RNA sequence: UUAAUUUAUUAAUGCAAACAGUAACCUGCAUUAAAAAUUUCGGUUGGGGCGACCUCGGAGCAGAACCCAACCUCCGAGCAGUACAUGCUAAGACUUCACCAGUCAAAGCGAACCUCAAUUGAUCCA
């Protein structure tokens, strides 16, 4: 997903990837109500990254 | 007064020529209306079940009881000198062979 | 089951269901077998084993449970290491 | 005086809001009485020698009934207020 | 006639199992498997748990 | 230990991928001589006609994991050889 | 600490056991003998 | 005013104080060691940053 | 009302609380009464009542895969005995015509070298 985002221009890897940046990009939507405690990085695109 | 018990739903669950997978129950009974034959087991109810993939077949086979089981032995002894008891047996005749050798690699 | 509440005017959940069952995201309903913490002495080991398993609810039962709860209990919940997480989504179905 | 714990839990309503109450919140359960308690003793400064129960000028712990219905009304003693304590100390010093 | 009794393992402590025994007779001692220890171990009777 | 320029790794997707790790056993200077000999003796089934100790692994969907497993295998073998 | 203590106890029990089992066996044998005697009488 | 974010509550403290999951309160002397370990496990070479 | 749950009212008591002294009247908590107050009055049934029955199992009706009623005809059960690996788990089935309950069970890991027809009872609470 991250890779895809990078490819698409949204989420710039020359800057740091903070949660805020991700949210702005609109890769990860999250919601504090319904007790989300942020993003978790996952293995799904392990190779081909 | 007395009891009104529900029907027990026992009997054959799989008939001759049916394809029966390992574990399938074949026939349920109280007492032995059928006996376990080749590749067929017996549960604690006397219920018969398939021990392998294959086809069910029924046969009338000569019956010899176990020596240790007394009542049967006694019965046998009682019979006249050219008599043989006979009983019905349920077999599974297995279809797919257990093994096939495949080529892993050329080393 | 209160199809419209007094103050909010929303449907309510029957919380019995919530207490007792686990809705997988695929909409299976999982339940602890009844009679499982009772009279275990007289029960044969096999029976005990049977009673200690979880079970999936019938279609009708599932439907009932869905009706009985609100859409909140049907949401996707991303828990850290819930032991059931792998069962929420369903794999390799065909009719 | 009776202290009365409220059964049934008031459902908790905001900073600047009254919480409306139900006829089941009206059900109480008396936790304690101020009565049926260990009887405490009150401090008094004696303005006169009294029997063996007090020495003039001294600060004593009396039975409350005696304080309230004999000593205080009769000008035989005064409360342990920090105000007059100083005065009494001064008097003692002078003596 | 028969009492239900709890039996406590000496080795592999915490594991207790419930068994029958006649009310008239001796406190029960028994070899039995502890899945904690993963060996057979002596259990000793301790506290009856209903009678029947 | 195990410098990866010596090793030959080749992948094969098929969900379960496969990661073929392979190397010439006798000429590997990073493995000790008696250790090497021991390895040869033991895991002769894995060794090719050409003289290359092949130990593929498949289990996970991601190839990285497979690679790691393969690497671990070599280490295990070495340990066994040692004692 | 908790893990240690229970574990220690378990170890102790294990150490004790081999002879306990033997004792139990002996007791059983004795009981059997008694039963036999009773039968004989 | 932009508030100060709070720390891990109780059971997240041991997560974020270890360098094997790249915790922001973990001691940065061990990070490189962790990285090395990771490299050793999953093949490939650490690119010096 | 000699069915159940209550005594908030009146009843005296008893213990507190208030009291005084010397070598009663009021409040709080207990008590058993009197008076009341909420309350409900199961079903099957050749009308209802009366009598009998109400759960589980085996045999006949129901003669040959299951299934099949009646206040139809007949037996019984609400336990025993042996173990204490009546250890863990697990493919695949059966199922008392739903559900709940029941049943059987290969392999594997641990170990050796169950009988019995019925013999039982959910949830929440303890
Ligand atoms: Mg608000
Ligand atoms: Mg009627
Ligand atoms: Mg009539
Ligand atoms: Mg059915
Ligand atoms: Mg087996």
């Amino acid at each position: 997903r991250l890779q895809y985002l990078i490819d698409l221009g949204r989420v710039d890897p020359s800057q740091p990837i903070d949660l805020t940046q991700l949210v702005n990009g609109r890769g990860v939507t999250i919601q504090p109500l319904k007790r989300d405690y942020g993003v978790q990085l996952v293995e799904e695109g392990a190779d081909t990254f | 007064l007395g009891g009104k018990s529900s029907g027990r739903r026992q009997g054959i669950k799989k008939m001759e020529g049916h394809y029966v997978h390992a574990g399938n129950i074949i026939a349920t009974q109280r007492h032995f209306r059928w006996h376990p034959g080749a590749h067929v087991g017996v549960g604690k109810n006397k219920c018969l079940y398939a021990l392998e993939e294959g086809i069910v077949r029924y046969t009338k086979e000569v019956y010899v009881p176990h020596p240790r089981n007394t009542e049967a032995v006694d019965l046998i002894t009682r019979l006249p000198k050219g008599a043989v008891l006979y009983k019905t047996f349920v077999h599974v005749v297995p279809a797919k062979p257990e093994g096939t050798f495949k080529l892993v690699a050329m080393l | 089951l209160t199809y419209f509440s007094a103050r909010k005017g929303k449907r309510k959940t029957v919380k019995a269901v919530i207490d007792r069952f686990l809705r997988l995201h695929c909409g299976l309903w999982v339940r602890r077998k009844a009679g499982y913490k009772k009279k275990l002495w007289k029960k044969t080991p096999a029976r005990k084993k049977r009673l200690r398993e979880f079970v999936f609810c019938n279609k009708t039962q599932s439907k009932l449970l869905d009706k009985m709860t609100t859409s909140f209990w049907k949401r996707r919940n991303w828990y850290v290491d819930d032991p059931y997480q792998k069962y929420h989504d369903r794999t390799n179905l065909k009719v | 005086t009776v202290i009365v714990e409220r059964w049934w839990k008031v459902p908790l309503a905001g900073e600047g809001r009254k919480p409306r109450l139900h006829r089941r919140h009206r059900v109480y359960k008396l936790v304690e009485d101020t009565k049926h308690r260990p009887k405490e003793n009150l401090e008094l400064i004696l303005t006169q020698s009294v029997e063996n129960v007090g020495v003039r000028g001294d600060l004593v712990s009396v039975k409350k009934s005696l304080g309230r219905n004999r000593l205080l009304p009769q000008g035989l003693a005064v409360y342990a207020s920090p105000e007059n304590k100083k005065l009494f100390e001064e008097e003692k010093l002078l003596r | 006639k028969n009492i239900l009794v709890r039996m406590v393992s000496e080795a592999g402590t915490g594991f207790c199992f419930n068994t029958k025994r006649n009310r008239l007779r001796e406190k029960l001692t028994l070899l039995h498997y502890d899945p904690v220890v993963k060996q057979r171990v002596l259990f000793v009777e301790k506290k009856k748990i209903r009678s029947l | 230990d195990i410098p990866l320029d010596r090793l030959t790794i080749s992948y094969c997707r098929s969900v379960n991928s496969k990661a073929e790790v392979r190397f010439h056993l006798a000429t590997a200077e990073w493995i000790a001589e008696p250790v090497r000999q021991k390895i040869a003796i033991t895991h002769k089934n894995k060794i090719n006609r050409l003289g290359e100790l092949i130990l593929t692994s498949e289990s996970s969907r991601y190839q990285f994991r497979n690679l790691a497993d393969c690497l671990q295998k070599i280490r295990d073998m070495i340990t066994e050889a040692s004692q | 600490q908790k893990r240690r203590e229970r574990e220690q106890h378990i170890a102790e029990c294990m150490a004790k056991m081999p002879q306990m089992i033997v004792n139990w066996q002996q007791q059983q044998r004795e009981n059997w003998e008694k039963a036999q005697a009773d039968k004989e009488r | 005013p932009i508030p100060k974010r709070m720390l891990p509550p109780e059971e997240l403290v041991p997560y974020y104080t270890d360098a094997k999951n790249r915790g922001y309160l973990a001691d940065p002397a061990k990070f490189p060691e962790a990285r090395l370990e990771l490299a050793r496990k999953y093949g490939y070479i650490l690119p010096d940053i």
